[PDB]
Parts: C-alpha cells; sequence; structure tokens
RNA sequence: CUCUCGGCCGAAGCGUUUACUUUGAAAAAAUU
RNA sequence: UGGUGACUCUAGAUAACCUCGGGCCGAUCGCACGCCGGCGGCGACGACCCAUUCGAACGUCUGCCCUAUCAACUUUCGAUGGUAGUCGCCGUGCCUACCAUGGUGACCACGGGUGACGGGGAAUCAGGGUUCGAUUCCGGAGAGGGAGCCUGAGAAACGGCUACCACAUCCAAGGAAGGCAGCAGGCGCGCAAAUUACCCACUCCCGACCCGGGGAGGUAGUGACGAAAAAUAACAAUACAGGACUCUUUCGAGGCCCUGUAAUUGGAAUGAGUCCACUUUAAAUCCUUUAACGAGGAUCCAUUGGAGGGCAAGUCUGGUGCCAGCAGCCGCGGUAAUUCCAGCUCCAAUAGCGUAUAUU
RNA sequence: UACCUGGUUGAUCCUGCCAGUAGCAUAUGCUUGUCUCAAAGAUUAAGCCAUGCAUGUCUAAGUACGCACGGCCGGUACAGUGAAACUGCGAAUGGCUCAUUAAAUCAGUUAUGGUUCCUUUGGUCGCUCGUACUUGGAUAACUGUGGUAAUUCU
C-alpha cells in the first residue's frame, strides 16, 4: 500500500459484529476513534443490525443527521464512529439508553440501562505520565486524558467518570479480590473475581480469575478490566450473568425453554 | 450482431474492418478484377465484336499484360 | 373477502416517525394481491389514511397461500416524504426522476471538463 | 470481489467397480422398491448414510465421558430419531452403525404417500407429489425426496386446490364436461 | 525444596540445564 | 514528583541559544439574541505540542521447491567488525574517513534453475502421504522498459510530471499529444475465456457535505466451468401369463395378489409451453402467485458410449475378404468375422455422455 | 468401502512392468425440456490497443457585484436560490494483474526503551511582563483585445 487503507471487506470484518456473507462486498470501516477497530461497534451496525431501527445505511444516516444519537453524552453525526467497551449510547426521542458490554459468548449485547446509570461509565487506565510543570495525566482505554487525578490511582485500575463533567469520581484498584471482565481473547465477556496475578518481566502478566460457579480461568493483563469492589459490580450486568455455560448445559437450558413455553 | 440502429450498423462496420482474413487459395496466386464500370467500343457493329473497357481494381497479384485474361461466364 | 392481513414483527420508529411491520397475506384462492388493496386493508386496520403507508417486497411462498412483505406507516405525509427512499415515493407519484440516461450525462460532464469559465453552460 | 457464495457439495460418490452384477442387481431392486428416477438417487442415500456412519465412527474412538462424544453423539441420535429411522429405546451411539440404505428410503415422502393410502402405487405416489397434489401440514410439496419427520408424518393430506382434495376439477374434466 | 521480610500464609531464592508429556493464553475471518 | 525488568525516561533547577528558505502565543465565519453606557450563550472552521486511532517503516526468533555435470565463496568498487563522523523520520557499512582481517561454508555456503508471487486454502486419501494453490480474504510486488523527481501527512504515484530506449496518433512540415496487467470492446496470440447493456435501488467509500459523485459495487445479458433440485407419464376395466389361498385321489374349480403384450379400450391428473394480471424490481427480467388455451403415441418422439476377454450386454442377419477398418491392452480381419460397416436386438450411464491432456 | 482385473508360458509359481478402474482439474465432441445456485482472456503475449466510460466534491456556517434568475422596497452595506471561478479537501483508497522476487516475499512470533503518523478521539490553546469597535499588496471568475493547423494551449 502507498498510504492508509480506507476500505474494509465483509469477510475481513471482525466476527463479533455478526455480519452477513451475501448482503454486500464491504463492511463499514470504523472511523478512527477512541477504540481499536478490531474491538468496537460502529454506530451503523448497532443501529440497524442489533436494534433494527433502520433497515439501510441511508436510513441510519437519516437518524445520525437528525442528531438523536448521543455517545458518551455527546452528539455524533458520523455513522461509522466507533463505540467500544463500557460505552453509553443514548437516544432521547425514544427515551432509551444502552450500554455496550460484552456478552457471555463474546459479542456486543444490547444491554438496556436506567437513565440514572447512564450518567456514568467506567475507564481502565492505560498509562500515567507527568508532563509540563508537574501535572500528572491519566490516559484511559477510551483515549480520555484526565489532568490532575488522584495520586493513589495507578495503572490497570478502573475509574468511574461522570459524563457531563468529564471528571473522575471514585476508583476501584486492581487487586486480588475484585470482580472482572475480559476485553479480549478466548475468555472474552466472562466475569469473575481475581484469584491471583503473576508477574513475568519482559512479557505479558498472566492473571487468574475464578467464576461464580467455580470455573477458574486465566488471561493477559491487557485484557482484564476491573469492575467490582469485592463481589458486587459498579454497573449493571447483562441478562447472562457473565458465567460462561458449556455447550451441553446450554442445550439443556434450550430444551427446558422449549418445554416451558408451548 | 443485430442491425436495427445506425449505431448498431456502425458496430458492424467496425467488426468487418478488423477481422481475421480467411485467405482463399485460388485468389491469391492469380490476379483478378471486379468490374466497377464497363464500356464497349465495337470495331464493326455488324460483326457484333469489339473492344471492352473493364475498369476496376486489381486485387490478386501484379497484373501482367502479356498474360491472357479470362472473363468468368 | 377471502383476503386476510396479519401483522408480525411490529415496531414503532419514533426516530423516523413511522410504524414498521412485517405483513402476512392469506389469499388461498386468488393470485398475489395488488398493492393498492393491501394498502387499503392496512389503513382500515390501523385507522389511518391509505396515502401515508408504503408497502414493498412481497414474495409469495411456493404452493400459493402466504405472502410476506414489509410495510411502514408514517405519521405525517411530510415525514414520509422526508424519510422514504425516493423510488417508493415515485410509486405514488410524489417524486419524479430525470429522464436522462447515465451515459449522456457522463458525456456532457466530460465535455464540460475540457472547457473553462462560463463556456461550461453552453456545451451539452 | 463479489457478494456471492461459492460453497457447494457433491451429494454422491460414484462406485469404484462400475460393473458388478451383485451391486447392479441390488441397486435395481432398491429402485424397484421405492420408485426412483436413477442410480444417482440411491447413491445419494448411500453417501448420506456413509457420512452418518463416519460421524458415528469418529465419535466412538473418544472416551465415554469426553464432552464432545457426549454432546455431538446426543445431537446425532436426536437427528436420527427425529426423521424416524432409529427408535427411542435404541438411542445409543452404537446402534447408528447398524442402519441400512432402505431405512432412509422409507422416510422419503413418496414412500409415506404410498403407505398412507393416498396413492395405490409407488409410481402413482411419485406422480401425485410431482403434480402438486400432496401437502405437508399446509405447505404443498413438489419434491418427492423430501424426508418426512416423525412428528410431521401424522398430517400428510391432499391439498385444498387439488381435485382429489378440496375440489375444482382439473383440465380434462372441464374439457369433457363442456362438450354438450 | 527452603532461610530471610511482610499478612498458618504471600513475596525472596529456586532446581545443573534441556529434550519429552500434560496444562494454561494467544494463534483474522471465510473454508474445513 | 511519577513511572519500567531495565533509560542517557518523564518531570525539576541553572547558564545560554532560537535559523528571515522564520514555531505557537486565533486580524475567520454561522445561529438564535439577551442582560447592568458595558458584558455574554450555542456551534463551524482553526492551531505548536502532548496523548489516541488508522497505520506505516525498520528489526528478533523459527519456518520454503529442484540442482554438486555448482565446492569453496565474499573483500581492489564494503566484504565482517571497531571508532569517529555524513545522510536519514529513526537503529545500523546506510554512506565517508581512519583502523583491524574478518564473515559464510558437506547441518550443502555460494552459484544455477523454477511451466516459483507468499500465505489463508483446494484436490485426492484408511492411517501415513502426494499433488495443486494465476483466481474474489490478508500480505507482497508493477503499471511498455529502466531512471529521476514535484505536491502532499502519505507516493519514487503513472486514469502526476521529467528524461532516454522501445513502440506509436495527428499533422498546414513549424510542432503537439501518448500508456486498457481499470469496466466494456478490438486485434494479435492460441487448445483455451462473456455485453462497447442498465443503475447508484443495496453494500459501502470519497467529498465543504442528510442532498453530489463512484464500470468500487449492484442488476440484468452471454454461460451444459462446476454444484443443487428435478419431467419425459400414472391409473381402471378387459384378454392372456405366471405366482399364491381354499376345495378335489389327481385332473381340476374358485374371488387372491403381481406381471408385461396390449398391432384393446377407457376417461381422469398434470406440467412444458402459449399467455391477461399481480408480484418482484431503481426500472425491469426470472422465480413464486395466478385467469384462459394447452396430451394419445405417424407425439410435446432422449442422448452418448458400448455389446470376444478385461467389463454389464448377441457364437442373430446382411456387407466386406490381413482390404477397409477396429482395438487404451490382450487382440479381431487373409470367405461360417461373437471384435470392422450396416440392420435388428440388448446393456451401462441418463439431460447427460464420450474423447485428449495435467494430477491423486 | 483399508478392494484390485487382463497381458511374459506347452502349462505353473514368481519378479516385474504395460493396460484397465475411480475421482479431480482445462480443453474439446455429440446431445440438451424445467428450475435454484454459479466460475469465466490466469496458463500463450506483463503483447499491442480504435471509441466511450472509471474522481470528484458545498453547508445555517471561507470568498458571489455572472440580472443567471421570480423576487424584496426602494439612498434600505450584503434579502434568497445560484452557473463560474478562487480556496479547502480528495484523488497514496478502490480496481487490475502475477512480470520480477528463493530466508527474498510471506506466516506464526516478537520488539520500536530506535521512529514517523492525515484525520478522528481526548488534553491543551489570556502559563510569555514586551490601526486593533480591524492592516497591506495582488490575482481569478467577468469585460474586452488576440495569436496558432491543432491540445484540458495560452
Amino acid at each position: 500500500a502507498r498510504g492508509p487503507k480506507k476500505h474494509l471487506k465483509r469477510v475481513a470484518a471482525p466476527k463479533h459484529w455478526m455480519l452477513d456473507k451475501l448482503t454486500g462486498v464491504f463492511a463499514p470501516r470504523p472511523s478512527t476513534g477512541p477504540h481499536k477497530l478490531r474491538e468496537c461497534l460502529p454506530l451503523i451496525i448497532f443501529l440497524r443490525n442489533r436494534l433494527k431501527y433502520a433497515l439501510t445505511g441511508d436510513e441510519v444516516k437519516k437518524i445520525c443527521m437528525q442528531r438523536f444519537i448521543k455517545i458518551d453524552g455527546k452528539v455524533r453525526t458520523d455513522i461509522t464512529y466507533p463505540a467500544g467497551f463500557m460505552d453509553v449510547i443514548s437516544i432521547d426521542k425514544t427515551g432509551e439508553n444502552f450500554r455496550l458490554i460484552y456478552d457471555t459468548k463474546g459479542r456486543f449485547a444490547v444491554h438496556r440501562i436506567t437513565p440514572e446509570e447512564a450518567k456514568y461509565k467506567l475507564c481502565k487506565v492505560r498509562k500515567i505520565f507527568v508532563g509540563t510543570k508537574g501535572i500528572p495525566h491519566l490516559v484511559t482505554h477510551d483515549a480520555r486524558t484526565i489532568r490532575y487525578p488522584d495520586p493513589l490511582i495507578k495503572v490497570n485500575d478502573t475509574i468511574q467518570i461522570d459524563l457531563e463533567t468529564g471528571k473522575i469520581t471514585d476508583f476501584i484498584k486492581f487487586d486480588t479480590g475484585n470482580l472482572c471482565m475480559v476485553t479480549g481473547g478466548a475468555n472474552l465477556g466472562r466475569i469473575g473475581v481475581i484469584t491471583n496475578r503473576e508477574r513475568h518481566p519482559g512479557s505479558f502478566d498472566v492473571v487468574h480469575v475464578k467464576d461464580a460457579n467455580g470455573n477458574s480461568f486465566a488471561t493477559r493483563l491487557s485484557n482484564i478490566f476491573v469492575i467490582g469492589k469485592g463481589n458486587k459490580p459498579w454497573i449493571s450486568l447483562p441478562r447472562g450473568k457473565g458465567i460462561r455455560l458449556t455447550i451441553a448445559e446450554e442445550r439443556d437450558k434450550r430444551l427446558a425453554a422449549k418445554q416451558s413455553s408451548g | 450482431l443485430l442491425l436495427d440502429t445506425q449505431q448498431e450498423a456502425g458496430m458492424l462496420l467496425r467488426q468487418l474492418a478488423n477481422q481475421k482474413q480467411q485467405h482463399l487459395a485460388f485468389r491469391d496466386r492469380r490476379a483478378y478484377l471486379f468490374a466497377h464500370a464497363v464500356d464497349f467500343v465495337p470495331s464493326e457493329e455488324n460483326n457484333l465484336v469489339g473492344t471492352l473497357k473493364i475498369s476496376g481494381y486489381v486485387r490478386g497479384q501484379t497484373l501482367n499484360v502479356n498474360r491472357l485474361l479470362h472473363i468468368v461466364g | 373477502d377471502t383476503v386476510t392481513i396479519r401483522t408480525r414483527k411490529f415496531m414503532t420508529n419514533r426516530l423516523l416517525q413511522r410504524k414498521q411491520m412485517v405483513i402476512d397475506v392469506l389469499h388461498p384462492g386468488k393470485a398475489t394481491v395488488p398493492k393498492t388493496e393491501i394498502r387499503e386493508k392496512l389503513a382500515k386496520m390501523y385507522k389511518t389514511t391509505p396515502d401515508v403507508i408504503f408497502v414493498f417486497g412481497f414474495r409469495t411462498h411456493f404452493g400459493g397461500g402466504k405472502t410476506t412483505g414489509f410495510g411502514m406507516i408514517y405519521d405525517s405525509l411530510d415525514y414520509a416524504k422526508k424519510n422514504e427512499p425516493k423510488h417508493r415515493l415515485a410509486r405514488h407519484g410524489l417524486y419524479e426522476k430525470k429522464k436522462t440516461s447515465r451515459k449522456q450525462r457522463k458525456e456532457r460532464k466530460n465535455r464540460m471538463k475540457k472547457v473553462r469559465g462560463t463556456a461550461k453552460a453552453n456545451v451539452g | 470481489p463479489v457478494a456471492r457464495s461459492w460453497v457447494c457439495r457433491k451429494t454422491y460418490v460414484t462406485p469404484r467397480r462400475p460393473f458388478e452384477k451383485s451391486r447392479l442387481d441390488q441397486e435395481l431392486k432398491l429402485i424397484g422398491e421405492y420408485g426412483l428416477r436413477n442410480k444417482r438417487e440411491v447413491w445419494r442415500v448411500k453417501f448420506t448414510l456413509a457420512k452418518i456412519r463416519k460421524a458415528a465412527r469418529e465419535l466412538l474412538t473418544l472416551d465415554e465421558k469426553d464432552p464432545r462424544r457426549l454432546f455431538e453423539g446426543n445431537a446425532l441420535l436426536r437427528r436420527l430419531v427425529r426423521i424416524g429411522v432409529l427408535d427411542e429405546g435404541k438411542m445409543k451411539l452404537d446402534y447408528i452403525l447398524g442402519l441400512k440404505i432402505e431405512d432412509f428410503l422409507e422416510r422419503r415422502l413418496q414412500t409415506q404417500v404410498f403407505k398412507l393410502g393416498l396413492a395405490k402405487s409407488i409410481h402413482h405416489a411419485r406422480v401425485l407429489i410431482r403434480q402438486r397434489h400432496i401437502r405437508v401440514r399446509k405447505q404443498v410439496v413438489n419434491i418427492p425426496s423430501f424426508i418426512v419427520r416423525l412428528d410431521s408424518q401424522k398430517h400428510i393430506d391432499f391439498s385444498l386446490r387439488s381435485p382429489y382434495g378440496g375440489g375444482r376439477p382439473g383440465r380434462v374434466k372441464r374439457k369433457n364436461a363442456k362438450k354438450g
């Protein structure tokens, strides 16, 4: 390539979008944003495929230009604008609020939230540096750089941010005995308490996490995201409680469902 | 190729011009004429035999005058 | 008489000012129903005027009973005008497409590229 | 690059020995039993059964308490009971291997039509299906190789539009009745 | 297998080092 | 102060410097207009630098086909390393100077070949493997051949320019214009491959931007590459023919199913078609849906191969007479030809089936 | 479906090949009623190319004095829509091909503490002690004058 690519094909598109195979040749290339294109929902896919509000791209556009959609309390007119993890989508005309939280299976679930909860979101800190006349800066996974934070806050910690101000409120520190979710990899979308973190210098730090049903699993530290102080989460949790069901048990559940409602 | 419009006929002319020529073996080794205009100058009208004036293009080989000429029919 | 309209996945788009629905049409004896009739029927079901509703994409099943289409009932005619794809507005005579082919207008464009200034308006 | 799917399978394997009397005669017999168009229908059935047996084989090699063996096996048994080839008592993985070609040809629509007294012959049944006289539940079925499931078998009818079913006589009857 | 610092435990070292096996996280979709 | 596994890191203080081919420190626009003469609320363009995203670009580790009728190769012009530098966005023989004499090699270096772009994959297959991967996804490379540029964040760009070589159009004889390995289409090449069609309706992208544009893309057309489904008839009464159940010493006699011939009938059932309409659709077409017409065998007629053996099916009939020919191989033909050309009959596959080639 | 059959001899058992058999690829022959999908100038010539077309673009928001327009009410600086042209941006994507290229590309893996990065997204943008209730010079589009056989020439 001579420069940067602007196109993305439907086949090369990330799987967790749940795109078709025959509708078109091109997937909607996510605009450069606060989230990496591999692990984000574009507004179009969320609006027309998840919620079905719109049928076509034109219809999606006709909503985004009427200025109804607010992502993190700010009106975005771009249809391909990437909304990622812990991201608050607000439509005021219908009076409906959604938060993008990963499903048990590893996809973006349509998770409805109360307007009280829609006022805040959570942020993992990616880096802390001190720059220009002794001013420390947090840099979160949502690219949000916050000047003058708490000196107690270190890397890999989760902060609660009120969206109206853009300022931090209170934080959960990364420690053994805290509730987590996975943001990337094989165990994506699974929730549990941190068991034990082990350090490897010059490599990724493997973190062990125990489930609600006793299923211990591990991940990389870049993929872990703290949520709860002890056991109780700071946000609402999807219909599937984060505990990954095995296939057989899922089948059983399905059967039960079939039986109950006839 | 269909013939309905002058645009369709133009496509046809173009096709007839740029075409792989099947070289017919008999024509190539001899020298021939098609007649564009024919004039008759009788030596004697009572004889009913005279001089012919076949004007057209030579197409085969180089036409030599010493050689005989055959009119088809 | 023997025509029956049923409405399946029904949803109100308040962000589009319409009522979006799936339509099942039962017509056991006859052919596929003309759109006008179905529009009328839907109107009479949903109390509204037939002028505002649009139906599209009716595919009859093999055998010959069910027909499944999509229909949307807008709130106002103005909203319908503002939100609907323009070819579906042309099926009710609300929109008119230009009679020129693509090729012609490409040619014109390419002509007018070549000349500078006001002379772009003269060449056609 | 286009938005088209190039996925497709061949749904039969042609035999290694093209002329062996045992095989030819056997297949002929099968054909005669279940009224089929050519050898290729039989071969299709054979291929499907073979696939099933492969699936069942590649599961038995795994441990009895291996999850894959359990889940997949259960699925397969469910699928083979739901068509009506196996029995609920004999719903164990080993019994799958002891299936025959004819047991899948029995669950064909044609054969069902023949058995259920809608037709008088197998060919007659086939023709009845083709002409669009036979419906399943409410759906008119034109295809005769349509494999009838166990639950769906209890209502195979004569389709309201057909002369045998509801009414309205066909073309020949119309023609003859309008002579004088 | 263990003395050192902290809350019977976690850090500190390991253990001659591999080869081997098992497990764990990563290994783009489509295809299979 | 703060941070890594580790900084010559970030941040702090001091002395200075700061390019004129110069670095920031808004001489910009739109919307509603309102408050103690003076102050203001949203939004658009901006902007040095931080972050972030999209990336790119350089490295590490391990992983390729054939060849020894390629055994030594690399270093005068950088080969391997050191130091200092130049250049470069940065790390480095990347270049220059000065030093050292290294580096690679039968664990196959170097050289040569490849009917070699690399992967993801495909075909075949018990297990192992063998072969293919120009082809729609990722990465790479080039736009006739080489080379050098401008602008730009990003290009050594070719639907940019500049040369030379090779081609090649218009010329008023002075000059000017080129680049289909984009979509059509043509020539040529060949064993070998589609229309100068319609449309931005979807999928998406670009744009100051809900509005414009897009031979990206979609839709048709051509299409027996290949894959899926699937008609070419079914039934009844007769007349035979079998095979059965009951009764008769047996012969037989009955009403029990099944089978073809029907040079016998008989009406029913249908699609192919023909064809209003609807639907589909950007507009259409197709399919689906449906009015009417549409089936008796001289039709709405099924083909390609074969019939000695391999290998399923004729010592049938005529013709030919080691001729013509057939035959993958074994062989057939020289006057009774089961093998040739025909006729008839039969078999295999069946809307497909032969033949040549690559390969498993 | 972990499969073999004919052919060396007076006959036999062998080694052993040739031939058969089945797929899968391209071509091709004859044949072809319906219907759903569907490859398709790669192989040889990365050979040459008539013609048409494939990258252009405007909002409430950079610059309107084109009567180009119906049109305000008239000294109302600019009502509005708006051809053009300046500017900004895009054209480095996409599409096509497979000629080169053999640890080269590429893949998995790791680094950038050794660099750059349009735009988006977030931060920052009276932190400098030293005519502004508004600066200068042009140049298009326009009018008019032309040149050349001719160009997206000037």
